[PDB]
């Protein structure tokens, strides 16, 4: 019996999803970061940007899903996080007691991301009231977030939505206006794929953008509409409704992206750019990776990134409910993100996947250009061939380290001192760099 | 006749009849329980408002799974009401 | 320390106490394909049937855009590069550079 | 028998293997570490590695028989 | 015919009286052939059946869902009926039983998303303005319920459409009726939809009647019942014709004045709520003296929630608005309304909670010394509430004489069984603790007086009353006179009169807890011999607590009593196992394990008389076993397991179930001589020996989870394995159970290992054998399963091989 | 020492009289290994993809002098599930004059280390603090612990570090409870736990 006991050193510092919001209760603003199984939530500096760490927690699990809210008239925000196993969770801070107060469980599945238990896909309506979990397999739920007067969140029964032999690329619900709420799904049938000898349904089948209705008062969901796609179909917006600019989705696909209302709305196209002077091979064509919605009280534009490091202010145009223009315009060049986040005061967190991590404070509002802007209204068969330039708006105001991903560690001493040190080579690409790593006091 | 009924679980809480109290669900066990029993919500209604789950009373006290089927993992099938047919 | 690709693994050197870094990539070009490839690609915009009253070549071969920030050209399926570097770990600087065939990559 | 990927005595070894495959992918997709492992092997982005995943979701091994 | 449709409607009773396959298989006849067959027999049958008074609970269940289901298809057949269906269902939506409300709000629902909005409008029309109050009652409820169907902005413009014309005092009254319904049914939700709520009733507050005064205001109130608690801009319009109303109008409407005022400052402003409540509290005092329960009921709510904003100054509260509550507010004509009774106690409590204890019960200490008897619970309830929420750290000198010359002094008369006495005077005691130090000798000298006679009836509430203040009389450094109740308690031992019998021997218990073991004045030698011809008695709060205090002695003092007493309390104590109290058995058990921590495994034998049920010593095999360590009754039953006889071998196997089934984690050194044991005893001989070891196996397999043991348990499973093909039912039962224990202590790939023999044998018979095994496998845990498959290499047709698992970096 | 790709480490003799190379042990348990270093003649700590740290001890039956893969194995003393991948493993001392440690960075940028112990006395206080820490302090998320670390493989002989060092965080009459419940002050527990850290690790307290 030679038994072991683990033990830790460094936390890993690897950034997978971060939401934001007012966890404080007040008009300060911070950002939940999600590591491997290590929650932490952060604070940037208003006034040198030194982001000082406040809270870190282990959660001993897996942290698929990440989701913030607001009920009706609340001030402080929430975390939905989904689990490895068959039950959701709700958090919530505590700016005195230090920790995260658990507030209500449900049991729907078993333990283990197995098909077709849900956790995988979280779905949250933007008025905080309807929520939606989804797998990639017949079983989605809904609960319904009714607040009582007692200042707590009584939770409903769960919702069947039962449908043999579909699939789920992507489920982000509808900015609807204080409705029977709609949630948006890029379905997949393959129960035609399942018989045919010669095996052409491989080929000749196609998303349907279906959209998903709670009934409240019959305590049943019903199913809205469906309608096929065109190509295949990664991550969507919800384009912000309400009272200010129409409600739709906007699916970034291959190449090209599209606004699609329900409705009698007609569905622009407009190509992704590409760069003067390529060097690369023409098959490959270019997707997006994340997205970032600038909500402002006056108007709002999007800030999302393309493969090469490359942001787009897509700069939406409509009607009251038609849409009109798609207008596309670039941002300018920083480094890959996997989720990125804007902060008031113009902050900007740039989170990558690998290396270090960045800070920008936007320093140039606006449309302030001489490079010209591009559209969906031109009439071209050619793509739009922009330019790569510097950085000219955005400035690094710190350099957040990381040291993922650890490929090769040699603990030796190569000096003349006593410690080990150690050598760790680590990086990603042309980024990648060899690091000293030594144990002593912040010199 | 008695068979399990295996539907979605609400916040419906069970009750059982003080005759069969100290008893488990499923495996009628009655060591170690330390864990909660919710049951569905269609056959929570009407006459049954407190009801034992098991055999059909007047219910004073919860039901609690053992903690065998806990590490077993058997709860998180359907509802586990005995119903008859 | 800067480096150029991904490294896989490295040894210490005992006797002089130094290190031998060997760097290796899929979906890339190295630094020869790098440039005979832009070189023709300027040939292939002298190709394109117009006055060659003025070029863009005098400013297209000022600048390499450094991969540190500016992406990297990735393309192929079957592509590869190597590049083998030994380094001080006292001082900054580097001590010897090889680099490889293109479709052969080190282990 | 209504729950999906129950066996009986006339299933073959290409409905047991194309499910085998099937679970396999939604496990690749349900950690979060793999497909920084797969994106590290080959050169990739993380959003890439999974639409590749979920577009060989319904290809691999092909027509069945007859 | 349709009349032949209704003998194919005889499948309803097929379906109100039916098995699950004729109510689902039938459900799915009438509900798949719907708007195939019509819409007139469908309400001619349905109708009556629906009307009949004698229908039950879940009998309504299926006629109101059966509508539902055959009311998913159907929109524009029913639009002549509309006006026959909302007749017929005029009641069931007032009634008495909550689940016939809720069935009518969910029927009307769902025909509510069923027909047209505007049919609903012209439908309900001819009920706006007749004469009767009943069916603008139940009519305005339907538009309620319809509502909470259909939404708020679908019906906002008709609502302002109604609440402005001027036609009839019924509409104007039947619209804001609407509005306020609506504010009950729906509740919640209510909250961006309510400053244009706000502006359609708001103009209801200054016309000519009283009733649309009275309706419109009270129905402001139960909208800001829902709008509680936020501090929200959207009531500003509804500030001033209430605050003309209170000095302008007397009467009903002023109590739906400041109903509203109350439900209208739970979440207004701190300066709002201090400037508005200086300007309310004149005219409340001015109002204080009206005589009427209901005026009680509303100014008492008033000053509940006018102090419940934290924003209110206690120097106002106490200084201000106490002086004419507690001079006004108090008769000993208070007795009989509860509602008064407890809405003026919580109302009183909420007061002190914010203001204080010492000068809210020194505003009555005097007033106990009363000839009132439930005065004097109200007061009572009043100083234990306050003590017990705010404890006696306020509580002070020249106060707490006269309190405890107070509570002793009416604690002196007292005949009649009142709770809030003892739980009363409990609970002082429990915040006075050691601060008593001067009395405590009149306070039990008072209680052996009350003790001395009186038909036992202040003797449980008095014996009650020591078992609550035995805690002080530890800390109390006194310790003469416990001894000499102690003595006249001991002496109490005798009474046909179980009840009070349980409350003198919980006394003891309390008593014998605290009690200092050294110098006990009674000897306990003789306490015990008198205190065993208890536990023979019936009822269970003598049974469990008697057994409790052999349990509480045997927790403390053993070092005092011979061992023969204490085995004639483990052999009277072993078949009182049996009872139909899980209490009892708690008690039972825990105590047990002390006297059998007294005694032990030593003297202690198994072959107990070819006898009954004797569960009850296989759980005293299992207590003792666990209380000492079993490394003596393991191989005595081993003794008892190497005797070659029948009707032996399965009741040591069935010993070894409950053995295991209740150790799990501490039997993990004692598992090996168990092996050879299981493996004459796993060995093929009967189905009991097969069964019941089966479920052994699964016992250690579960009790032995993550605990650094597998080779034992794999030598268990080549033995187990062969046994699977058996014929009969529950012993294969036994061994799919078995499996999965087996399955979680070995691990998924061992168990994957010994299953894919014969997957693909040719013969079914052995075929319907390893897919079941293979099933029961796959549901639990397939997660883990998917490092474990083995790889198999690739056909011509079809890719095999998952590169995923082969990329090398 | 063989790394094969499927199975398990396989251990090979040269012989040096014949040229010749012979297998003689073996596993039945399939893991997909990535990296090794090994610490005697008779024990390798290997690794996997998904993350299960495994070690596994030659036993001295094994007949050094020979000629599934063979009846005889190696069988295992430890199987712990981290949830991250680990890629370099390397048994060194960390401060000097100090003790051995078998350090694991992972591939998400992590670095852990492991402890030999002193006693079974010290070993059973901390699995009792394990027995009651687990259900009398649930975790966050609501994993099943025992079934996190349990995920693929039975654990065999591990204890947890992070699960109980937690009595640094819990709430102070839970601290009364746990620290009553084990007869044992807070001061001790924590200077306890102070103690394994200034012994090994990076641990900064002047006695
Ligand atoms: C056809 C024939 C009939 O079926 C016939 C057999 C039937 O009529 C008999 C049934 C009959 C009367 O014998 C039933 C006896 C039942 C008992 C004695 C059970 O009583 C209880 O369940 C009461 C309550 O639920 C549990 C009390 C308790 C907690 O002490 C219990 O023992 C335990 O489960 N423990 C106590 C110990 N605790 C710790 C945690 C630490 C470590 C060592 C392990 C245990 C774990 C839980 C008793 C079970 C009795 C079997
Ligand atoms: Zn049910
Ligand atoms: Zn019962
Ligand atoms: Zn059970």
């Amino acid at each position: 019996d030679m038994f072991l006991y683990n033990l830790t050193l460094q936390r890993a510092t690897g950034i997978s999803f971060a939401i934001h919001g007012n966890f404080s209760g007040t008009k300060q603003q911070e950002i939940v970061v999600s590591r491997g199984k290590i929650l932490e939530l952060l604070r940037p500096d208003p006034n040198t940007g030194k982001v000082h760490t406040l809270l870190t927690v282990e959660v001993f699990g897996v942290i698929r899903s990440l989701m913030a809210f607001r009920l009706t008239g609340g001030t402080k925000d929430y975390i939905v996080v989904g689990s490895d196993s068959g039950r959701i969770v709700i958090l919530e801070y505590q700016p005195s007691k230090n920790m995260f107060e658990k507030i209500h469980q449900e049991t729907f599945g078993k333990s283990g991301c197995r098909r077709i238990v849900p956790g995988q896909f979280l779905a949250v309506d933007p008025k905080g009231r309807a929520v939606m979990i989804s797998a990639i397999e017949k079983q989605k739920l809904v609960y319904i977030l009714n607040r009582d007067a007692a200042a707590r969140l009584t939770i409903s029964s769960p919702l069947e939505a039962h449908k043999a032999n579909t699939l789920v690329y992507h489920v982000v619900g509808v900015d609807v206006g204080f409705e029977n709420p709609m949630f948006a799904c890029l379905e997949m049938d393959y129960e035609e794929a399942d018989n045919d000898p010669t095996g052409e349904a491989a080929a000749n089948t196609q998303q349907t953008l279906t959209f998903y209705e709670l009934d409240l008062g019959l305590n049943h969901v019903v199913r809205k509409y469906s309608e096929p796609l065109e190509e295949h179909g990664n991550f969507l917006i919800t384009v912000p409704g309400g009272s200010d600019g129409p409600s739709g989705v906007l699916i970034c696909s291959e190449n090209y992206i599209t606004y699609k209302n329900f409705g009698d709305q007609p569905d622009i196209r407009c190509p992704i750019p590409r760069r003067r002077n390529d060097l690369d091979d023409p098959e490959r064509g270019m997707i997006f990776v994340c997205s970032a919605t600038h909500k402002t009280k006056s108007m709002f534009f999007f800030l999302a990134q393309t493969e090469q490091g490359d942001i787009f202010k897509i700069t939406l145009e409509t009607d009251e409910d038609m849409v009109t223009e798609i207008r596309l315009k670039y941002f300018d060049t920083v480094p890959v993100a996997a989720a990125m986040c804007v902060l008031k005061t113009g902050f900007l967190f740039v989170a990558s996947e690998f290396g270090n991590h960045y800070l920008y404070q936007i320093a140039h509002l606006g449309d302030d250009d001489e490079e010209p802007e591009f559209s969906s209204a031109m009439p071209l068969e050619d793509t739009f061939f922009f330019q790569p330039r510097p950085l000219k708006n955005l400035v690094l105001v710190d350099e957040l380290d990381s040291l993922s991903p650890i490929l090769f560690c040699q603990i030796a001493d190569l000096a003349n001192e006593d410690t080990p040190q150690l050598y760790v080579a680590c990086g990603r690409g042309p980024r990648s760099s060899l690091r000293v790593l030594r144990h002593g006091l912040e010199v | 006749d008695l068979i399990f009924c295996r539907k979605q679980a609400g916040v419906a809480i069970g009750r059982l009849c003080e005759k069969c109290d100290g008893k488990c669900v499923i495996c009628d066990s009655y060591v170690r329980p330390c864990t909660l029993v919710r049951i569905c919500d269609e056959c929570n209604y009407g006459s049954y408002q407190g009801r034992c789950v098991i055999c059909g009373g007047p219910g004073v006290s919860d039901a609690y799974y053992c903690k065998e089927c806990t590490i077993q993992e058997k709860d998180r099938d359907g509802c586990p009401k005995i119903v008859n047919l | 320390f800067p480096l150029q690709y991904t490294p896989r693994k490295f040894v210490i050197h005992p006797e002089s106490n130094n290190l031998i870094i060997i760097e290796t990539d899929h979906n890339a070009y190295t630094e020869a394909t790098k440039a005979q490839r832009k070189q023709q690609m300027a040939e292939e915009m002298v190709e394109a049937a117009g006055e060659l009253a003025a070029e863009m070549a005098a400013a297209f071969l000022n600048e390499n855009l450094p991969e540190s920030i500016f992406g990297a050209p990735k393309a192929g399926n079957g592509q590869w590069a190597s590049v083998i570097r030994v380094m001080n770990p006292i001082q900054g600087n580097t001590l010897d550079l090889v680099q490889l065939e293109q479709n052969e990559a080190a282990f | 028998s209504k729950y999906i990927g129950t066996g009986h005595a006339d299933t073959t070894k290409w409905e047991w293997l194309v499910n085998q495959h099937r679970d396999s992918y939604c496990s690749y997709m349900g950690h979060f570490d793999l497909l920084n492992y797969f994106a590290i092997a080959e050169n990739e982005s993380k959003a890439r590695v999974r639409f590749n995943l979920m577009e060989k979701m319904l290809q691999p091994c092909g027509p069945p028989a007859d | 015919e349709e009349q032949k449709e209704r003998k194919i409607m005889k499948l309803l009773l097929k379906i109100k009286n039916g098995t699950p396959p004729m109510r689902k298989a039938a459900l799915r006849q009438i509900t798949d052939k719907a708007r195939e067959f019509g819409a007139g027999p469908l309400f001619n049958q349905i109708l009556p059946l629906l009307m009949s008074p004698t229908l039950e609970d879940q009998e309504r269940h299926l006629l109101v869902k059966v509508i539902d289901r055959i009311l998913y298809k159907l929109d524009d057949l029913v639009r002549p009926y509309v006006h026959k269906i909302l007749v017929v269902i005029e009641p069931l939506l007032i009634d008495e039983d909550y689940y016939a409300r809720v069935e009518g709000r969910e029927i009307i629902s769902n025909l509510a998303k069923a027909a047209g909005l505007a049919t609903m409008i012209s439908t309900m029309r001819p009920d706006i303005d007749n004469m009767d109050e009943y069916v603008r009652n139940t009519t305005a409820r339907a538009f309620a319920v319809v509502a909470s169907a259909l939404g708020i902005p679908s019906l906002l413009p008709f609502l302002k459409a109604v609440c402005k014309s001027k036609k009839s005092w019924q509409a104007r009254h039947t619209g804001i009726k609407i509005v306020q319904q609506i504010a009950i049914l729906m509740g919640c939700a209510i909250l961006p939809h309510l400053r244009s709520l706000v502006e359609i009733i708001e103009h209801g507050l200054v016309d000519e009647q009283q009733k649309v005064r009275t309706i419109s205001a009270l129905a402001i109130a139960a909208l800001a019942e829902a709008a509680t608690p936020y501090g929200i801009e959207s009531f500003d319009s509804v500030l001033k014709p209430l605050w003309k109303g209170i000095r302008q109008h007397r009467g009903k409407g002023l109590a739906a004045f400041l109903k509203a005022i109350g439900y209208l400052i739970p979440l207004m402003d701190a300066e709002y709520a201090n400037y508005y409540t200086r300007e309310v509290m004149l005219i409340l005092i001015r109002e204080f003296q009206s005589p009427d329960e209901e005026m009680k009921k509303i100014v008492l709510k008033v000053v509940k929630q006018c102090c419940g904003t934290d924003g209110v100054e206690a120097n106002y509260i106490k200084t201000e608005i106490l002086p004419p509550f507690f001079k006004h507010f108090w008769q000993h004509r208070m007795a009989l309304d509860r509602r008064n009774y407890r809405q003026l106690v919580d109302t009183t409590v909420e007061l002190a909670n914010k203001v204080g204890a010492a000068e809210i019960i020194s505003r009555i200490v005097d007033d106990l010394k009363d000839e009132a008897e439930q005065y004097r619970k109200m007061v009572m309830e009043t100083i234990e509430k306050i003590m017990g929420n705010l404890g006696a750290a306020d509580i002070d000198h020249k106060l707490e004489e006269q309190l405890i010359d107070g509570i002793l002094y009416a604690f002196q008369e007292q005949t009649t069984e009142d709770s809030v006495m003892l739980n009363g005077f409990g609970t002082v005691v429990n915040a006075l603790g050691k601060r008593v130090k001067p009395y405590l000798p009149q306070i039990c000298g008072t209680v052996l007086w009350r003790l001395n006679n009186k038909s036992a009836k202040v003797r449980q509430q008095a014996a009650d009353l020591i078992s609550r203040t035995a805690v002080v009389m530890k800390t109390c450094q006194e310790e003469k006179l416990m001894g000499h109740l102690g003595v006249v308690l001991y002496e109490y031992l005798g009474e046909e009169y179980p009840e009070v019998l349980g409350s003198i021997l919980g006394a003891l218990k309390a008593i014998v807890n605290v009690i200092g073991m050294h110098k006990m004045t009674p000897p306990i030698k003789d306490l015990l011999p008198r205190l065993t011809p208890i536990l023979k008695n019936r009822h269970e709060k003598v049974q469990e607590n008697c057994i409790d205090l052999v349990g509480r002695i045997a927790d403390r003092g053993a070092e005092y009593v011979s061992a023969r007493e204490w085995m004639r309390i483990c052999f009277e104590l072993l078949e009182l196992l049996k009872a139909h109290k899980k209490a009892i058995r708690r008690a039972t058990v825990n105590t047990f394990g002390y006297i059998a921590k007294a005694i032990g495994p030593h003297d202690v034998l198994a072959t107990l008389l070819e006898r009954q049920n004797r569960v009850c010593t296989t759980v005293a095999i299992a207590i003792v076993a666990e209380t000492c360590s079993p490394f003596t009754v393991l191989p005595a039953l081993m003794n008892e397991y190497r005797v070659p006889e029948l009707n032996v071998q399965n009741g040591v196997l069935k010993s070894l179930s409950f053995l295991f089934e209740y150790i799990g984690e501490m039997g993990k050194d004692y598992i090996y001589a168990v092996t050879p044991l299981l493996e004459d005893a796993l060995m093929d001989r009967d189905l009991v020996h097969r069964q019941t070891a089966s479920a052994v196996v699964q016992h250690m397999s579960l009790g032995v989870y993550g605990f650094g043991c597998e080779d034992s348990l794999n030598h268990l499973l080549n033995y187990v394995w062969p046994n699977v093909f058996e014929t009969s039912p529950h012993v294969i039962q036994a061994v799919m159970g078995a499996l999965e224990g087996l399955r979680v202590a070995i691990g998924p790939c061992r168990m994957l290992q010994y299953c894919l023999q014969g997957l693909f044998h040719p013969a079914r018979k052995v075929r319907d054998v390893y897919w079941k095994i293979y099933n029961s496998i796959y549901i639990g845990s397939q997660d883990a399963l998917i490092a474990h498959y083995p790889r198999i290499y690739n056909d011509d047709k079809n890719t095999y091989i998952r590169y995923e698992l082969d990329y090398i970096l | 020492i063989v790394s094969d790709v499927q199975e398990s480490f396989i251990w090979v003799r040269y012989k040096r009289n014949e040229n010749q190379l012979i297998i003689f042990a073996d596993d039945t348990y399939p893991r997909w290994v990535t990296t090794a270093s090994l610490l005697d003649y008779d024990t390798v700590a290997g690794a996997d993809k998904f993350g299960n740290i495994c070690v596994v001890r030659l036993p001295p039956n094994t007949n050094d002098e020979v000629d599934n893969g063979a009846s005889q194995k190696a069988e295992v003393i430890m199987n712990y599930h981290v949830g991250e991948t680990v890629l370099s493993l390397q048994k060194t001392t960390l401060i000097p004059g100090g003790s051995e440690s078998l350090v694991y960075t992972t591939l998400s940028g992590g670095i852990g280390i492991l402890v030999p112990f002193t006693s079974h006395e010290d070993h059973d206080f901390f699995q009792h603090v394990e027995m009651h820490l687990r259900s009398e302090h649930p975790p966050l998320c609501g994993r099943d612990h025992l079934s996190f670390r349990s995920y693929y493989f039975p654990v065999k002989n591990v204890i947890d570090g992070d699960l109980c060092e937690q009595f640094n965080s819990m709430e102070p009459n839970k601290q009364k409870n746990v620290s009553e419940e084990l007869d044992r002050t807070p001061p001790e527990v924590s200077k306890k736990l102070e103690d394994i850290r200034t012994r090994y690790a990076f641990d900064y307290k002047d006695d």
